[PDB]
């Protein structure tokens, strides 16, 4: 179980610390900082499914 | 006199000629509406929709990514552990990587054009409009590709 | 090109029939006369000849209801004339003032088998006319009038 | 495009009960039509009847009583493919009585729509009709389209389906999007049901019909359903009866405004289903929090369920029920809420600059039926 927690783990953290677009130095300025938005990890564990 | 009050006799040139002023009038409020949605959408701007095209096109790589080794092959703890480990990072951060560098690209070409052409200054007010909603264009790609990533894992 | 409905494929059907109780059924060109007659054109005899010889499929001459209407098809989908334009707004005017109002627009959509929303006679207003007056005088018929012969 | 310098899309509204097929440009569909696909039911009790390999539209309602009646699209998915390759093929050769590679095809979708649905009709439509370009669009997206919107959710209801789809910025966002198969199908067949309770006789397709009509005259919603139960109960007014010319003098009480009410009450009829009001505040829930602030305050309202009056006030008051009352309620329903589907196709399809979104025929052959994913959004 703690091993497919672990590959679920790895799953879930390679969908989310790619390197977003709203934090790279050419497009921040572009709106005011950070945007409001979805996060990938929310909406993954936010679909029930 | 038989023929005098027929109905469609007494309405020919009546009909005729009202029904063509009501078309008229009908294909000119589908002419404003049409227009005026058209200045609401990202498809009508040529600086917009050829490279969202190129986005659609290239987008097709977050399907393709398997986050881990969605395979039931004869592993042990240890041996799940490292195939797993494998194919969750190896095969995928390349591609987290390479879609990064290609959205950053095609944004940054974007936005350096708008911006030179607005430097270098009818169009001149489509030009200025598309400056001001290039961040409402990366934020909606953004949104899309994080989408994309939801449903991939 | 206009196109018959069941209402209008109906008039003309009993308008046909109107002509020959005796049995010849094939109506003439005098006949044809009397119906633009009836329709208020300028019925003269270069009109009846041309038309009724290019939709002769052979040359009947006493045409029937089949190229009659083939022909009538084909002069509704034609272009009108002034004098009788002038003849038909005299004909849309209930009282012959000159002016169409937004229950004369009304009533003159519902003439013709076809009842319509008072929003299409508004936008009919302050498209047609120049000061919403719901008065559509001779010069602003006209006017919509070059605008929708003008297609 | 619109014109005949790029040609016309073939602009089809794929509804749940009835379909809209047209080109672009014009703002009533050619091709207007319902989305059942009639099949003979026996091929020796009806000679001389017609058999073809399906009647379709209003040919399917030709011998609506003695044919197989198959629904292609129910609630907004479509049940089957092979249906539409004889919807097209009545289309463009019985309907449109174009030739299909002369024109692009646009047609639209129910959102939350698997990618086998979409492939299949890009499969079949190439092999069989061999069009040289098309382009499926969103049923709701076209629908915000005849709005003159691009951002704002879109209640779309034809026949059975409904979806609120909220969309920011051009994008209606699948994860947000709410699947509803309550509309006005059940409604008016909770309507065919409670006219038994009068003692009218409404069983037959005949019947399903002049009751449609009924309700998309009659049947107004409750804009609050406690007050109309009182009315109703204490009075005669809304125990109205309504004359059909057939021969049948119907009585509804309380019947009228429970029929269409079901949209925002739907335990009535046993269906536990979240209210499209309900649907449309868990579907905006969904989205980032800050871009519900246009998105409740963009509610159109387009489909076949549509066609009902006194509808915009208790969508509404249902919504700010529910959305925070700080946040706005734009709950519009324009005229062209049946159309909407329809007339929003054209007008996309009337952009000039959407002449080179669509797929051409060597794509298809290349990238196969795929290449929508190449081109959609």
């Amino acid at each position: 179980l703690d091993e497919l927690n672990n590959m679920m783990e790895g799953i879930i953290a390679l969908a989310q610390q790619a390197p977003r677009l709203i934090f790279m130095r050419a497009f921040t300025q572009y709106f005011e900082g950070k945007p409001s938005g979805l996060n990938p990890a929310s909406v993954i564990r936010a679909s029930p499914y | 006199d038989l023929i005098s009050a027929i109905g469609f006799f007494r309405n020919y040139l009546t009909g005729r000629c009202f029904r063509r002023w009501l078309k008229a009038v009908r294909q000119k409020n589908f002419n404003k509406v049409r227009s005026k949605i058209q200045d609401s959408l990202f498809l009508a701007k040529p600086t917009f929709c050829p490279h969202l095209v190129e986005i659609f096109a290239a987008v097709d790589e977050i399907r393709n990514t398997p986050f881990a080794s969605n395979n039931q092959q004869l592993y042990l703890l240890q041996d799940y552990a490292e195939l797993q480990v494998s194919t969750r990072e190896h095969k995928a951060k390349p591609a987290l990587e390479a879609i990064v560098e290609k959205v950053q690209k095609v944004l940054e070409r974007v936005c350096r054009e708008v911006q030179k052409q607005a430097r270098l200054y009818q169009n001149f007010a489509r030009v200025m409009r598309e400056v001001t909603m290039l961040g409402a264009f990366i934020r909606l790609a953004d949104y899309l590709f994080v989408e994309g990533v939801i449903s991939r894992a | 090109r206009v196109g018959l409905t069941e209402e209008q494929k109906q008039e003309i059907r009993e308008a046909f029939d109107l002509f020959d109780t005796d049995g010849s059924g094939t109506i003439d060109a005098k006949e044809l006369k009397v119906a633009m007659r009836a329709l208020g054109f300028e019925p003269k005899k270069e009109e009846i000849k041309k038309m009724i010889s290019e939709i002769d499929k052979d040359g009947s001459g006493t045409i029937d209801f089949e190229e009659f209407l083939t022909m009538m098809t084909a002069k509704m989908g034609e272009r009108d004339s002034r004098e009788e334009i002038l003849k038909a707004f005299r004909l849309f005017d209930d009282d012959n003032s000159g002016t169409i109002t937004i229950k004369d627009l009304r009533r003159v959509a519902k003439e013709l088998g076809e009842n319509l929303t008072e929003e299409e006679l508004q936008e009919m207003i302050a498209e047609a006319d120049r000061n919403d007056d719901n008065e559509i005088d001779e010069d602003e018929f006209i006017r919509i009038m070059k605008k929708t012969s003008l297609f | 495009m619109a014109d005949e310098g790029e040609v016309s899309a073939l602009v089809c509204d794929n509804g749940s009960g009835m379909v809209k097929a047209g080109f672009a440009g014009d703002d009533a569909p050619r091709a207007v039509f319902p989305s059942i696909v009639g099949r003979p039911r026996h091929t020796g009790v009806m000679v001389g009847m017609g058999q073809k390999d399906s009647y379709v539209g209003d040919e399917a309602q030709s011998k609506r009583g003695i044919l197989t009646l198959r629904y292609p699209i129910e609630h907004g998915i479509v049940t089957n493919w092979d249906d539409m390759e004889k919807i097209w093929h009545h289309t463009f050769f019985n309907e449109l009585r174009v030739a299909p590679e002369e024109h692009p095809v646009l047609l639209t979708e129910a959102p939350l729509n698997p990618k086998a649905n979409r492939e299949k009709m890009t499969q079949i439509m190439f092999e069989t009709f061999n069009v040289p370009a098309m382009y499926v669009a969103i049923q709701a997206v076209l629908s915000l389209y005849a709005s003159g919107r691009t951002t704002g959710i879109v209640l779309d209801s034809g026949d059975g389906v409904t979806h609120t789809v909220p969309i920011y910025e051009g994008y209606a966002l699948p994860h947000a999007i709410l699947r509803l198969d309550l509309a006005g199908r059940d409604l008016t067949d909770y309507l065919m049901k409670i006219l038994m309770e009068r003692g009218y006789s409404f069983t037959t397709t005949a019947e399903r019909e002049i009751v449609r009509d009924i309700k998309e005259k009659l049947c107004y919603v409750a804009l609050d359903f406690e007050q109309e139960m009182a009315t109703a109960l204490s009075s005669s007014a809304l125990e109205k009866t309504y004359e059909l010319p057939d021969g049948q003098m119907i009585t509804i009480g309380n019947e009228r405004f429970r029929c269409p009410e079901v949209l925002f009450n739907p335990n009535m009829i046993g269906m536990e289903a979240v209210g499209i009001h309900d649907t449309t505040f868990n579907s905006i829930m969904k989205c980032d929090v800050d871009i519900r602030k246009d998105l409740y305050n963009n509610i159109v309202l387009s489909g076949g369920t549509t066609m009902f009056p006194g509808i915009a006030d208790r969508m509404s008051k249902e919504i700010t029920a529910l959305a925070p009352s700080a946040m706005k309620i734009k709950v519009v329903a324009p005229p062209e809420r049946k159309y909407s589907v329809w007339i929003g196709g054209s007008i996309l399809a009337s952009l000039s600059t959407f002449q080179q979104m669509w797929i051409a025929k060597s794509e298809y052959d290349e990238s196969g039926p795929s290449i929508v994913h190449r081109k959609c959004f």
